């Protein structure tokens, strides 16, 4: 058989409520761009370019619609995703360099044993640095869902 | 006028212990841990 | 016609070491490997050099690494087959010649312990031998046999890692048989001096050192006792009485030392 | 390479040549130094992170609870799942 | 199915001891806590030079002169 | 010293005490001990000297800060100079290359005997400095030497004494 | 150098190897399990026998006009239906 992928219910409403084209913030073009790939074995997660789609409509703040409430709340939940990205990199620089330049009298093989792990700490500090600072640790689950939200579908027949 | 030399890490040669590989086993298990840590990371951010 | 591979090193030449194949009939030849290599150096090659002196094992001086595991050439036995049989010195030490190891810092740490019974009363006149029952004797049966061959010493990953800091299963050995002595009385001091992190806690229960004894002796077994006194006994002032007792040696003569 | 061969040793607590074993002891301070700020980490996330459904739980408080003593009939089948 | 009161003390209470207990056993008991120390302790220590080319000191110093300090 | 902390000579005399043996009983051969401790030590050595600055004649708690003092000077002297021995080590292994195999090999140390040379003179200064520690240097840097006795053929005094 | 199939570098290697990829393949495959879980509730696959019926259907129930979107076949047995007129 075959299967057949289509835009999602939100990605619709988006689509059909947006006024204009939304400027992408400095920031944002710099989170995308650092954003890792992702493989779709299957469908079910948003990744960069989804992201950027839903970065780049506009809608109007005065808005009273329910549909367009979602809208803008996908949208500014999507944004602390995405400028929250810009955390990984200082923090895995900053876990390499210091490290190295601490150990750089020492042998190799200290090198070896200490620099990977502290490479990883470092990113994660960023990327935990990154989310807070994006105000990722005080959105409800409603605000998470909506920014989580798949953008394409497998077609339901009926 | 003399010197002596110094051999080569015995690690290539010596002959191994059930005991001795165990050792290396306990001592390795938080590493594992933090490797399959990262994987799973990896995986949830590159897999679909 | 077993075939012997052996290390080859010449001090003066500082040449890269090489292993040299030599072909002995082992019809005459005994049955030990360092009979082996007696023979080679009196028809072949006499320039091979190597430490012998005793033939029974007590000694202690022909400890050498044969086929990748230590071992006394004197008590080891040849085992003939179609692979050559690959004699090489002690692991991770410096070759003075040929298989003549260098073996002073074992020597050096050995004397740091100070193995000599020590008392804080002197022997008084019409006294005579100190008392100590059947039991506590029974306590060094272990411990006391060592021939101080290196074997151990040389086994140890810890040892190769750090050989100038740590101690080595044959030195922590002779540690704790000081300590389990009855007669001894400086049991907190000995103690407290061993508690380092280098001299005591690089072991990490490989149990290399076991395995190769060739007295059969448990060095391993030792280490972990010392280990398990010391966290029980310990008091704030063990640092004080290192000191005290340092203070005491200030008029020794130069050498390793308690300090 | 040739190692210096006119090295001015230190002779005692007040003449001090520089040596690793100083720079070692700045090396201390400097990794005990991160882990000071490092603790700002965990210690915000804490103090910042907020566990709500949505903006209805401030709201039901303010208007069926603003004491957090009134008393609400307990029906188990709703959290128990069946 | 309508209690008019739910007794939880008990039930959160056992929670908090079993979280609360694996955590501070895993980083207060085991021994191999204290791994990360032997390895330093193993191959790192006292293995360092001042007379020896590392990349950090070249790259720093390459900087410095490049830029007239 | 900036404090206004206010000691007894009984106080005074029992933390110079301590610090006095805490330093001497201290291993100053491993590195670590002395770049854990030594930030310890200048802390309360300061501490010392600014509550016993009225009892430096004192009979009993004079002599405890003399001592204190030569041992603090006899701990940097030791520290510096096998500081440097351990490089010369390490410079040697590292010279022997990857797996002690040369595949990647450094450059070897073209003076090892003018350093022994160097090493051993500053060694016999310590001796003759500080008369009544030489357990303590023969632990640090005595000890050090033999190390380099066997990379290296020298001569020194207490050689015969290190079983060269 | 001297290498050996009985050293403690070889065999090391192997013991590591055996005690630690039976594990480590199981976790990670129960972490791979828990992902497979959570997307086949969020969107699972679902087969349709013609897609050109289907992607008729699509735009009826949606109020899509065919002709604004764009429809390409990304794989085999994949096809993707996007809008044209996207910024
Ligand atoms: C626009 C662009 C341009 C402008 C930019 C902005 C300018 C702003 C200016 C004003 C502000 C300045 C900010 C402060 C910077 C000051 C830095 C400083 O002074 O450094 C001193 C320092 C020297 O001092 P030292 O103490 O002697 O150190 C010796 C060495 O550093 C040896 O060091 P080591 O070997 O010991 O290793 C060091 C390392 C040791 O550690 C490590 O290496 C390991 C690191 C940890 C391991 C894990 C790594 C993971 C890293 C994660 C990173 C973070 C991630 C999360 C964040 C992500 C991003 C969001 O130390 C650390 O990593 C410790 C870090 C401590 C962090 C403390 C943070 C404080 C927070 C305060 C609170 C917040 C603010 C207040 C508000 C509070 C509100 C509540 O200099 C260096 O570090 C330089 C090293 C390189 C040398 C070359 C450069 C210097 C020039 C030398 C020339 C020599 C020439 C000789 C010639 C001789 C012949 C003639
Ligand atoms: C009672 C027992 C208790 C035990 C407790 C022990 C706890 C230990 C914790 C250790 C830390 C683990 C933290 C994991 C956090 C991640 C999971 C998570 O939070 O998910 C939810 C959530 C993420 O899920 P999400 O919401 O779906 O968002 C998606 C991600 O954000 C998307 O993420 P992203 O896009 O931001 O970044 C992705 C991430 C993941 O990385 C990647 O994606 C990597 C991708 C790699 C691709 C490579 C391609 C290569 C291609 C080669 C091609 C070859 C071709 C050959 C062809 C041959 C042909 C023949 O990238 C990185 O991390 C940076 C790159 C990797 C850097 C490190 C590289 C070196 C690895 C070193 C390994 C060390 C072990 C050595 C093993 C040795 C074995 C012998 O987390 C966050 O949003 C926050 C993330 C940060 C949380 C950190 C929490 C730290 C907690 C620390 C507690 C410490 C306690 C222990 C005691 C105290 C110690 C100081
Ligand atoms: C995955 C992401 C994370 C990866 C690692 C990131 C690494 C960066 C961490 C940054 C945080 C701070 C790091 C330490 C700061 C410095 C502390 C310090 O100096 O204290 C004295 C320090 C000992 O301090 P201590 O706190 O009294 O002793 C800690 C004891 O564990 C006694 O501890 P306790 O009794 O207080 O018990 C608490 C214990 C509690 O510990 C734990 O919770 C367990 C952690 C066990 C270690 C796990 C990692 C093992 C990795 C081994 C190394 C890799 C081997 C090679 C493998 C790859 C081969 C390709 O806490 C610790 O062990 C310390 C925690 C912080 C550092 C270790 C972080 C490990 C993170 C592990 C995350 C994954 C967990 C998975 C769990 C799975 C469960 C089934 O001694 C030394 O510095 C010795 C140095 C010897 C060499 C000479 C070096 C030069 C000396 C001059 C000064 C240099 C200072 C810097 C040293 C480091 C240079 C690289
Ligand atoms: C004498 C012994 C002294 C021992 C000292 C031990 C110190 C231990 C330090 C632990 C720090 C842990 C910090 C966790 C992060 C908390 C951040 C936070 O949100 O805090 C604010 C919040 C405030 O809560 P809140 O309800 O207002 O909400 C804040 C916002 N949310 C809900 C999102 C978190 O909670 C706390 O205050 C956390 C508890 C802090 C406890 C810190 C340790 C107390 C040690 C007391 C010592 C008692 C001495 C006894 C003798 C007395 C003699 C007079
Ligand atoms: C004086 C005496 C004192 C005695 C103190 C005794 C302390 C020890 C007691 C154990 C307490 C354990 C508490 C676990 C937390 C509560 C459970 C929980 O949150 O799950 C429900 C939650 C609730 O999920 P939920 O949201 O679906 O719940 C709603 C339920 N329905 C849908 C039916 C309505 O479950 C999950 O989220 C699923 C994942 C559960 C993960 C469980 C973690 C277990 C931790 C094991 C640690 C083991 C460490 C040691 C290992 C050694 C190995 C050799
Ligand atoms: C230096 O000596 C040593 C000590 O001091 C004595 C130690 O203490 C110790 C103990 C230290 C520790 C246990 C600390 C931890 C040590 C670790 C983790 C190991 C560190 C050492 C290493 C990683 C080894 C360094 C790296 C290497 C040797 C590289 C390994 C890879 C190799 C050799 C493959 C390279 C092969 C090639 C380039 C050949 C290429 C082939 C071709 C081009 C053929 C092409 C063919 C066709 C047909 C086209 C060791 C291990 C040691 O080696
Ligand atoms: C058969 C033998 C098995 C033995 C092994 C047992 C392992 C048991 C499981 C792992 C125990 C280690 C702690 C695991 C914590 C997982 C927390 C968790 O569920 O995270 C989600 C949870 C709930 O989120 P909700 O908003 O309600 O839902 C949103 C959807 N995620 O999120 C959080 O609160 C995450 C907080 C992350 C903090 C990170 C730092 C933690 C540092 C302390 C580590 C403690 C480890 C040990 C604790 C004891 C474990 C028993
Ligand atoms: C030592 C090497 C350093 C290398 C550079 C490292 C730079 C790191 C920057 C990237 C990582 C930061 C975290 C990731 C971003 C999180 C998301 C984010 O954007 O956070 C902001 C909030 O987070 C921040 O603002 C983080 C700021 C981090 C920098 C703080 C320091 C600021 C002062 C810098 C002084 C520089 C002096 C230069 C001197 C020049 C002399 C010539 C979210 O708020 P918004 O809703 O977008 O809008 C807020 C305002 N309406
Ligand atoms: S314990 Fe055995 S192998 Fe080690 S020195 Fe003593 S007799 Fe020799
Ligand atoms: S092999 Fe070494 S690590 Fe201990 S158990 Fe024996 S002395
Ligand atoms: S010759 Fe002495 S033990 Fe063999
Ligand atoms: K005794």
């Amino acid at each position: 058989a075959n299967l057949l992928l289509v835009p999602s219910d939100i990605t619709i409403i988006e689509e059909k409520n947006k006024i204009a084209k939304r400027r992408i913030r400095l920031l944002e073009k710099t989170g995308l761009a650092l954003m890792f790939p992702v493989f779709h074995w299957r469908y079910s997660k948003l990744d960069k370019h989804d992201m950027y789609n839903i970065l780049r409509r506009k809608f109007d703040p005065s808005a009273s619609d329910p549909a367009i409430d979602i809208c803008r709340r996908r949208q500014e939940s999507v944004r602390r995703r995405v400028i929250a990205q810009n955390g990984l990199l200082p923090g895995l620089l900053l876990g390499v360099s210091l490290p190295w330049w601490s150990l750089r009298r020492y042998n190799y093989q200290s090198k070896l044993i200490v620099l990977p792990f502290c490479a990883y700490f470092g990113a994660i500090c960023g990327r935990i640095a990154g989310h807070g600072l994006s105000w990722r640790w005080v959105e409800t689950d409603r605000q998470r869902m909506l920014g989580n939200l798949p953008a394409k579908v497998y077609y339901r027949p009926k | 006028s003399y010197k002596s030399a110094h051999q080569e890490t015995p690690l290539t040669y010596y002959r191994a212990t059930q005991h001795a590989t165990s050792s290396i086993n306990h001592r390795l298990a938080y590493i594992n841990a933090v490797f399959v840590i990262w994987v799973c990371d990896s995986l949830n951010d590159v897999d679909q | 016609m077993q075939t012997f591979r052996v290390y080859r090193y010449d001090p003066l030449l500082q040449d890269k070491p090489h292993m040299q194949e030599f072909n002995i009939d082992l019809a005459q030849c005994g049955p030990m490997i360092l009979d082996a290599l007696i023979k080679i150096k009196a028809t072949q090659d006499s320039t091979l050099a190597f430490r012998r002196s005793c033939r029974e094992g007590i000694c202690g001086s022909c400890a050498m690494n044969i086929n990748g595991k230590n071992g006394l050439a004197c008590l080891q036995y040849i085992e003939p087959g179609a692979a050559p049989i690959d004699i090489q010195p002690l692991p991770h030490t410096y070759v003075l010649k040929d298989l003549v190891p260098d073996l002073s810092n074992f020597y050096n740490q050995y004397k740091s312990i100070e193995p000599f019974l020590k008392r804080r009363r002197a022997k008084q006149p019409g006294e005579k031998e100190y008392y100590q029952s059947i039991e506590d004797r029974e306590k060094l049966d272990g411990m006391y046999e060592c021939n101080l061959c290196a074997c151990c010493m040389t086994s140890c990953p810890s040892y190769w890692w750090n050989p100038e800091y740590y101690l080595g299963p044959a030195v922590l050995l002779q540690a704790y048989r000081w300590i389990a002595d009855s007669r001894d009385e400086f049991t907190t001091e000995r103690m407290a001096w061993i508690n380092d992190s280098m001299r005591l806690y690089r072991c990490h229960g490989i149990m290399n050192c076991t395995s190769c004894c060739p007295k059969g002796l448990d060095p391993a077994k030792a280490i972990a006792k010392m280990k398990a006194a010391i966290a029980a006994a310990y008091e704030p002032g063990w640092t004080k009485i290192v000191a005290q007792e340092s203070i005491a040696n200030k008029k020794r003569e130069s050498g390793m030392m308690y300090a | 390479a040739r190692v210096p061969e006119d090295i001015e040793f230190t002779k005692n607590r007040y003449t001090r040549r520089y040596n690793l074993a100083t720079e070692d002891r700045v090396k201390l301070l400097n990794w005990n130094a991160f882990c000071i700020a490092v603790t700002a980490l965990p210690i915000a996330y804490v103090y910042y992170s907020w566990y709500e459904s949505s903006e209805d739980t401030d709201m039901i408080y303010r208007t069926m609870d603003p004491m957090r003593e009134a008393k609400a009939d307990y029906y188990l089948p709703l959290l128990r799942g069946h | 199915n309508k209690p008019v009161v739910v007794n939880t003390s008990g039930v959160v209470n056992t929670a908090v001891l079993g979280i609360s207990g694996a955590w501070l056993y895993f980083y207060c008991v085991p021994l191999r806590r204290k791994e990360w120390y032997d390895i330093m302790m193993d191959y790192v220590h006292h293995k360092r030079t001042q007379y020896a080319s590392n990349f950090p000191d070249k790259a720093v110093r390459t900087a410095l002169r490049f830029a007239k300090v | 010293m900036l404090t206004v902390d206010k000691f007894t000579r009984a106080e005074a005399l029992q933390r110079a005490s301590n610090l006095y043996y805490q330093v001497l009983g201290t291993n100053w051969e491993d590195g670590l001990n002395l770049v854990l401790d030594v930030p310890f030590w200048e802390s309360e050595l300061e501490k010392v000297d600014h509550m016993c600055e009225p009892y430096l004649c004192d009979d009993e708690i004079g002599p405890i800060i003399r001592n204190l003092h030569e041992t603090v000077n006899c701990m940097y002297a030791c520290e510096d100079v096998r500081d440097h021995i351990n490089e010369l080590l390490e410079l040697s292994s590292r010279a022997e290359g990857v797996m002690g195999s040369g595949a990647a090999a450094s450059e070897e140390v073209e003076n090892m005997p003018e350093q022994c040379g160097m090493v051993t003179k500053a060694y016999e200064d310590l001796l003759a400095r500080y008369p009544e520690h030489h357990p303590k240097i023969e632990q640090t840097v005595g000890h050090g030497l033999a190390v380099l006795r066997q990379l290296e053929k020298f001569n020194f005094k207490s050689s015969h004494r290190y079983f060269f | 150098m001297m290498l050996r199939y009985d050293s403690l570098l070889w065999q090391c290697t192997l013991a590591a190897g055996i005690w630690f990829i039976p594990q480590d393949v199981a976790a990670i495959s129960a972490f791979l399990l828990y992902g497979r879980s959570k997307s086949r509730t969020i969107n699972q696959p679902v087969y349709v026998d013609n897609i050109d019926t289907a992607a008729n259907e699509y735009f009826k129930r949606k109020g899509l006009d065919p002709t604004k979107m764009i429809m390409m076949r990304k794989s085999s047995k994949i096809t993707e239906i996007r809008y044209g007129e996207m910024y």
